RNA sequence: AUCUGUUUGGUGGAACCUGAUUAGAGGAAACUCAAAGAGUGCUAUGGUAUGGUGACGGAGUGCGCUGGUCAAGAGUGUAAAAGCUUU
RNA sequence: GCGAUGAUCACCCAUGGGUGGGUACAAAUGGCAGUCUGACAAGU
RNA sequence: GAGUCCCAUAACCUUUGUACCCAGUGAGAAA
């Protein structure tokens, strides 16, 4: 969308050039296609309503940066240390899940485990299978850096510290909405992540 | 209407079958959630999410390439890599078909004479960037011999009494060594006076005096009363 | 080039007009350009006649891309009022179809005529 | 004796040099065949001397249309001109060879001095040239060929048949298909920002339902004003500052926020009605005589069902699908709109006086009832 | 492409010689990049000029068959034209000169009142011709002085002649004790070589437009080719189908061997059998 | 996937057995093993015609 | 439209029948004689002894075909090109050809025998 | 159900018979070592190899060569022509 | 003062209502529908 | 230890509100 309301035209585009959008190495590639393309030429009438929709596009963007800035200040001012451990809005959709941020405080963390995965769950229980291991908490920073079966034991003790963050927020009266259980259970994990992270099936 | 067919590839590439209680013979789609020419489609969600990649039937009574294809010949040369003649691209009926057989990765250049099948041919070129329109007659290859470049298949579903001549000109212009030729052969349209295994076998008899040989024929009788297909291969050396 | 471009002179009108007669007492004339190509996409129509005088044109031109689309002879008489008239109904008609049989008895006269609108077009 | 060898292509013109001549007796057998496609031994054969290419792709069309017709170009006379050495007129000419036998009579016309040949060992020099093409040219063009042959033919397509982009439907099948996408959007923004600032108070709503006459004046109100003089845009006024008066329902954040999702449903809201003034003059010079018979949103909601005005122009007119007398008035209304989309389809740049006779038909059947 | 141009009803008996000219007429002016021109004789006392409409340059866009219709009171058994000057050569009954303007012979050039059977023309010193009379003779002809010059006799009769391309005084006759006879004109009192190995009646002969061998087909049903220092056959070429080869030609490419025999086939022969016609690269060249 | 096969592995055996499903059919005699690739896909009839396939 | 071989053209001339008037009255309709490459291959194969044979197949009323192939086996050739096809009335009088082409349905058989050709699967001769 | 005993699906594979194969039949790994086959890519380019062993090169002159123009000749044509042809 | 440029073709009362079967849209703290395990593991 | 990234951010059913229904044909129609 920045790109046609910057240009327009193909001939406009052989005569003008950009840096900051499309950067520092796909211009040779829109050049060489505006130079030699399939594409017919259009009027100004249409050219109208094609930026009236670039700009249309890009102000929805705008918005929904925007709005994402709004949800990180609601959610660092409702549960911050929830958004201290496993980030805003994976702590949002965890709280938009179970309803009420009490509702998610009074579950015990191996439902704040799984939350998220509950047609695999309920189906591999009423069969005898396996159960999942991630849920909607697979999508953490944490579990991000977490490689092979130890995301599964990650996913289990970055649910662990986060009911404790959680039901903290959730049930503190002197809470100062600064991070600070948050925290401390943040450097927890991290550094379990490192101990199963150092260690390896190998043998040297 | 609203079943479920299992998609399965033929023996051919780049072609498919779709088994239910009535199978049908199938496209992948180049330009997907549209149809053409209102044919019916299959939308398969293959697996970042999976996707909804879908599939066209092709219609054997529309279509003598897909009338060829299911009463079954042993080799088309549309294959999914391939560069495609199609002389007679009538509307863009069978070309939407070659050209998603064909693929991303290579060309179907629709030849067309008419003016009004030319703009739908053009029409749907855009949402099927791999088909160069050519709105020019067939019966002069050097109007367009600076547009198209080394073939290799040419399709002719021209219906002219001078096919022979036109298939020997595009293919001496344009067709590589060892290329495919493949012909479908109206008999009331080349000449009525005669019956149909004598058009037949004098077009076949012009296809190897124009060095075309020629590997197999078929008359595709139950979608089309006395028309053929004659697949053969641009020798140009050595029929023998 | 017109529109109405392969228009046939007096001669090859009068042989289309009698067989389109021959053929709407046989039963095997569609008559009217909505019928006419409801019978072209059926696929049943051996050649299609329009008339290159009604009030539009573009009216029946819709027909000769269909025409092309499946291979089907289309010529251009040049009155309307009188291929009514050998339609047989009481008003002019702008298109007929001669539908496709086997057992009818001017198959010949229907292929004669098709031989020579197809070498006109 | 061949010695000169034109080949034209989207990039420019070749003039290659025919270093030995291939057999013109044994020109059938099977080495001779297939030394053309052999690479190795074509280069014996051909050697590039001069390639002098287009300026774009408007020359390249107008090179293309001149070749197509068999004529000499102004660069095709330049580059034979500096190419090909100035030999007599009356005694051995110099040979080029072509594969245009009229294109051939042109060369001679402005060069008395080259006889053109095109017969088979031409064609077949001609067509080694094109089976190999990018590895003669020792990499002195720019541009890959086949992107120069797409853009070319396309070009040469769109030229051939006169296709214009102001009378191009499908500029107005995706305007109404983003239209009612938009549709649903406004309509679930707003019913969103109503939502949210139905806990500031629930009856601006109920006084103000239409979605962005409520946007608009929410986006300047945040509070008590009063002052209800340019809120007007005064029954409902009165009564909403009667009601704001009467508060009866509960921030800043919040508020700022709901402010700006209000800001982008009235950017929705402008955009739409500036895209629904775009196709009712866009279905005006594509389709006027079905929108002078039943309007321009109904002919775009037409010609979107059927695709494209093409598909409804030859669309059986028993089987169109429009939106007792009430029953066959559709069907009257039906033939009559796809009897006036053919009219608009097949007519190249077309008038609205069929339409306006169709109309006048309509009314009359309808008054007749 | 093997394939006639142009097919001709020419004359009713047999057509005993053709030719091929570049006619110079001096009202018309010769249009030799579309029409070529071959002109014939035969026994019924016709000579014809024909043209032929050729595809070989496209510099046009038409009246092809018999420009003309010499004329002679015995019938024609040989032609050959002179390759300048509008003018040809006709022997039969006695030899006369022609040329393409006047419809009556210019010269009547017979040493004796005994029959022409054969004609050739020098390809270089144009104005020389050479003749084979039916009484075993073999007959010299100039056309500055515009008379015979010097005639041998032979012991059996010369079937043919050709004249060496590249040597100009030598030539070569094909006669009918089964060998050829290499000749030179400034001493005909001794072959320079003769060719030995036939085993019926030479019919015809040729040079390579090399001048360095020789084409030779004869009575039995096979054709020989002789390296012209040798004397004895390099090469025979034989079918099960080909009877009686009457006629031979070398092309004008050195490479390829034109034989017409009598059960109605032209064939073409490779002059060295085992040599492909590709170009090649250099180390398959090397 | 095996994972896969164990959903669909029962309408390919409907596809298997075609033949004695409608005692109208009587489809022509081939053997039909389950094909290495495939995918289960569904019919789109599009907003055309009506009524019919529908 | 009729394929020939060379003791179908041996016999006619034994016989004293002309080509394309005898193929005339024994159909009794206008034939198209055809002899293919590999018939004539073989009839100049045959000699000096045939060339009556030879130059009577050489007429402007009997049109040839090209044949694409190595050898110059007739019979293979005629059963190819009659069993690809089913446009062709074969015209020989080899037994083992009258065989094969009278084994392989839908082609008519024709042959001199006595003082006039006849034909066989022919279904329409009267 | 200490009813039932058929069907479908899995496991198992005696006897006979048929077919193939046989220093029994395999399997896994790879920046492993060899033996071969097919296809594709790459200017893959001396039709007789640099501008030149002071025997050489460069400059200039003379001869040679190319093209159009004009003039003359000659043919052909004709009342005269014109035109056309001209190694 | 017609027409092929198209004629024609679910239950109860003395234009209007009563009763419901399908269509789409939206909603639901309506339903399916029930929130995994539990004490060892890694290293020297 | 342990099947989610393969739509519990979903699908279907039920209920409740809003707008409708209960194509082909091919020469008749009117008096
Ligand atoms: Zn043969």
């Amino acid at each position: 969308a920045r790109i046609i309301l910057t240009m327009g035209i193909r001939s406009k585009a052989s005569e003008t050039d950009l840096s900051e959008i499309l950067p520092e190495e796909i211009e040779e590639r829109v050049k060489t296609a505006a130079e030699v393309s399939m594409g017919t030429e259009i009027t100004q009438t249409d050219l109208d309503n094609i930026n009236a929709l670039a700009e249309q596009i890009v102000e929805f963007a705008a918005y929904r940066e925007q709005l994402s800035n709004y949800l990180s200040a609601r959610m660092k001012a409702i549960a911050p240390n929830l958004t201290q451990l496993v980030g805003e809005l994976v702590g949002a959709r965890l709280i938009a899940h179970s309803g009420s941020l009490i509702s998610l405080a009074k579950s015990p963390a191996s439902t704040i485990q799984i939350l998220g995965a509950e047609k695999a769950l309920f189906r591999a229980l009423k069969t005898k299978h396996d159960t999942p291991k991630y849920g909607l908490l697979y999508h953490a920073s944490l579990v991000g850096q977490a490689t092979g079966k130890n995301k599964g034991k990650i996913a289990r003790v970055l649910a662990a510290k986060a009911a404790v963050s959680l039901r903290y927020d959730a049930l503190a009266e002197d809470r100062d909405d600064s991070g600070d259980i948050g925290l401390e259970s943040r450097a927890k994990v991290e550094n379990r992540l490192s101990q199963l992270e150092g260690r390896d099936l190998r043998t040297t | 209407g609203g079943a479920k067919v299992v998609i399965e590839p033929h023996r051919h590439a780049g072609v498919y079958i779709a088994r239910g209680k009535e199978d049908l013979l199938v496209t992948k789609n180049m330009a997907p959630g549209e149809s053409v020419y209102g044919e019916k489609r299959i939308s398969v969600e293959e697996p970042v999410p999976p996707t909804k990649v879908e599939y066209r039937v092709w219609n054997p009574f529309r279509s003598k390439l897909a009338a060829g294809i299911m009463g079954g010949l042993d080799e088309l040369f549309i294959a999914p890599g391939k560069k495609v003649l199609y002389l007679g691209a009538a509307s863009g009926t069978s070309v939407s078909h070659v050209s998603d057989v064909v693929g991303p990765e290579g060309v179907v250049y629709a030849v067309e004479f008419s003016h009004r099948p030319g703009r739908e041919l053009i029409s749907m070129a855009k949402k099927r960037p791999n088909i160069i329109p050519i709105i020019e007659d067939a019966r002069h290859p050097q109007k367009y011999r600076m547009l198209i470049g080394m073939v290799d298949c040419v399709f002719a579903d021209v219906a002219q009494p001078d096919q022979a001549r036109i298939i020997a000109l595009n293919s001496h212009m344009f067709l590589k060594d060892q290329g495919g030729v493949v012909i479908s052969i109206k008999a009331n349209c080349i000449d009525s006076t005669v019956d149909a295994e004598t058009v037949f076998a004098r077009e076949v008899q012009k296809l190897r005096e124009e060095r075309i040989k020629p590997l197999e024929q078929l008359t595709l009788e139950p979608y089309e009363r006395d028309h053929c297909i004659v697949v053969g291969r641009y020798m140009r050396s050595g029929l023998k | 080039n017109p529109k109405a471009f392969p228009l046939a002179d007096a001669a090859l009108t009068q042989q289309i007009l009698d067989v389109v007669q021959q053929a709407a007492n046989l039963r095997q004339l569609k008559k009217g350009a909505n019928e006419a190509t409801k019978t072209l996409n059926r696929g049943i129509s051996e050649f299609i006649i329009m008339a290159a005088d009604c009030e539009p044109i573009e009216i029946l031109l819709h027909l000769p891309l269909l025409c092309e689309d499946k291979n089907v002879p289309y010529v251009f008489v040049p009155s309307r009022v009188a291929l009514g008239r050998a339609c047989g109904v009481s008003r002019p008609v702008i298109a007929a179809s001669i539908t496709t049989n086997d057992a009818s008895a001017i198959k010949t006269q229907i292929y004669a005529v098709k031989d020579k609108i197809e070498t006109l077009l | 004796p061949i010695e000169y060898l034109l080949f034209e292509e989207p990039t420019g013109y070749a003039v290659f040099k025919v270093k030995l001549q291939q057999d013109d007796i044994g020109s059938r057998l099977k080495e001779v065949q297939e030394q053309i496609n052999d690479f190795g031994a074509f280069t014996k054969l051909i050697e590039l001397v001069s390639f002098a290419p287009f300026k774009g792709a408007a020359e390249a069309l107008e090179n293309a249309n001149d070749i197509s017709e068999g004529l000499v170009s102004e660069s095709l006379k330049a580059i034979l001109d500096l190419n090909l050495p100035k030999a007599s007129s009356k005694k051995k000419n110099i040979t080029l060879a072509i594969s245009d036998k009229n294109l051939g009579p042109s060369i001679k016309e402005e060069f008395p001095y080259v006889d053109c040949i095109s017969n088979e060992l031409a064609q077949d020099l001609i067509r080694g040239v094109r089976l190999h093409g990018e590895k003669l040219f020792k990499g002195l063009q720019s541009g890959d060929l086949e992107r120069a042959q797409l853009g070319l033919g396309h070009a040469y397509s769109r030229a051939k048949v006169k296709f214009s982009v102001q009378k191009n439907d499908n500029h107005i099948i995706q305007a109404i298909a983003l239209l009612d996408q938009l549709d649903k959007d406004i309509n679930t923004f707003a019913m969103r920002v109503k939502e949210w600032y139905g806990w500031h108070f629930p009856e601006l709503a109920k006084l103000v339902p239409d979605n962005y006459t409520f946007a608009k004046l929410v986006l300047f109100i945040k509070d008590k004003a009063d002052d209800s003089l340019h809120d007007l845009a005064n029954e409902d006024s009165g009564i909403a500052q009667r009601v704001i008066d009467n508060a009866r329902i509960s921030s800043e954040t919040d508020m700022e926020n709901v402010c700006v999702f209000a800001q982008r449903v009235a950017s929705l809201a402008d955009y739409r009605r500036q895209l629904y003034d775009y196709l009712c003059e866009k279905m005006h010079t594509v389709a006027p005589n079905l929108s002078e018979l039943i309007g321009e949103v109904i002919g775009a909601r037409l010609i979107s069902h059927a695709g494209s005005l093409t598909n409804l122009s030859k669309q059986a007119a028993s089987t169109v699908q429009i939106l007792k007398n009430k029953g066959r008035i559709s069907r009257y209304l039906a033939n009559k709109c796809s009897m006036a989309s053919r009219i608009d389809n097949y007519s190249e740049e077309p008038s609205n006086v069929f339409g306006s006779v169709l109309k006048k038909q309509v009314e009359q059947r309808l008054e007749f009832y | 492409t093997r394939e006639e141009f142009v097919s001709f009803k020419a004359h009713y008996g047999l057509v005993t010689g053709l030719c091929v000219t570049q006619p110079r007429f001096h009202d018309k002016k010769p249009d030799l990049k579309s029409q070529n021109f071959m002109l014939s004789c035969s026994d019924d006392k016709t000579v014809k000029l024909w043209s032929i409409n050729v595809d070989d340059y496209s510099n046009k866009n038409n009246e092809e068959g018999l420009i003309r219709t010499f004329d002679g009171e015995s019938a024609f058994q040989g032609i050959d034209s002179h390759r300048e000057n509008s003018t040809f050569a006709t022997g039969g009954a006695k030899i006369h000169l022609w040329d393409v303007n006047r419809l009556k012979p210019v010269s009547d050039l017979s040493w004796g009142a005994d029959n022409i059977t054969s004609l050739k023309f020098n390809q270089n010193e144009t104005d020389i011709l050479a003749s084979t009379g039916s009484d075993n003779s073999i007959v010299l002809y100039d056309l500055r002085t515009n008379s015979p010059t010097q005639k041998i006799v032979q012991t059996m009769r010369t079937n043919a002649i050709c004249w060496n391309p590249m040597e100009a005084f030598n030539f070569v006759t094909a006669n009918e004790d089964h060998n050829a006879y290499y000749y030179d004109m400034r001493n005909l009192s001794r072959s320079l070589n003769v060719f030995k190995d036939h085993v019926s009646a030479v019919m015809d002969v040729d040079f390579s437009p090399t001048g360095d061998e020789i084409v030779t087909g004869s009575y039995d049903k096979s054709i020989r080719i002789y390296k012209t220092n040798h004397g004895h056959s390099r090469e025979i070429y034989h079918t099960k189908r080909m009877q009686h080869v009457f006629q031979v030609k070398y092309s004008m490419d050195s490479k390829y061997i034109i034989s017409g025999s009598d059960d109605g086939n032209v064939r073409l022969w490779r002059s060295k059998a085992w040599e492909r016609s590709n170009v090649k690269t250099t180390r398959e060249k090397n | 996937d095996d994972n896969m096969r164990r959903e669909v592995q029962r309408d390919l055996l409907l596809i298997k057995h075609r033949a004695a499903l409608d005692p109208k059919r009587h489809y022509k005699k081939q053997r039909w093993e389950v094909p290495e690739r495939f995918a289960i896909g569904t019919i789109i009839e599009d907003k055309s015609e009506f009524y019919s396939s529908r | 439209q009729v394929l020939i071989d060379t003791n179908f053209i041996n016999f006619s001339i034994q016989k004293k029948v002309d080509i394309v008037r005898g193929m005339m009255d024994c159909l009794l309709a206008k034939c198209n004689p055809l002899i293919t490459d590999c018939v004539m291959a073989e009839l100049e194969k045959l000699g000096p002894k045939y060339r009556i044979a030879l130059k009577l197949a050489r007429d402007p009323r009997i049109k040839r075909l090209s044949c694409s192939h190595k050898g110059t086996y007739a019979d293979d050739c005629l059963v190819h090109r009659v069993l690809q096809h089913k446009c062709y009335i074969v015209a020989t009088n080899d037994a083992g050809l009258k065989q094969r082409i009278r084994k392989i349905p839908g082609i008519p058989l024709m042959s001199v025998g006595g003082h006039a050709y006849v034909i066989e699967k022919l279904p329409d001769v009267f």
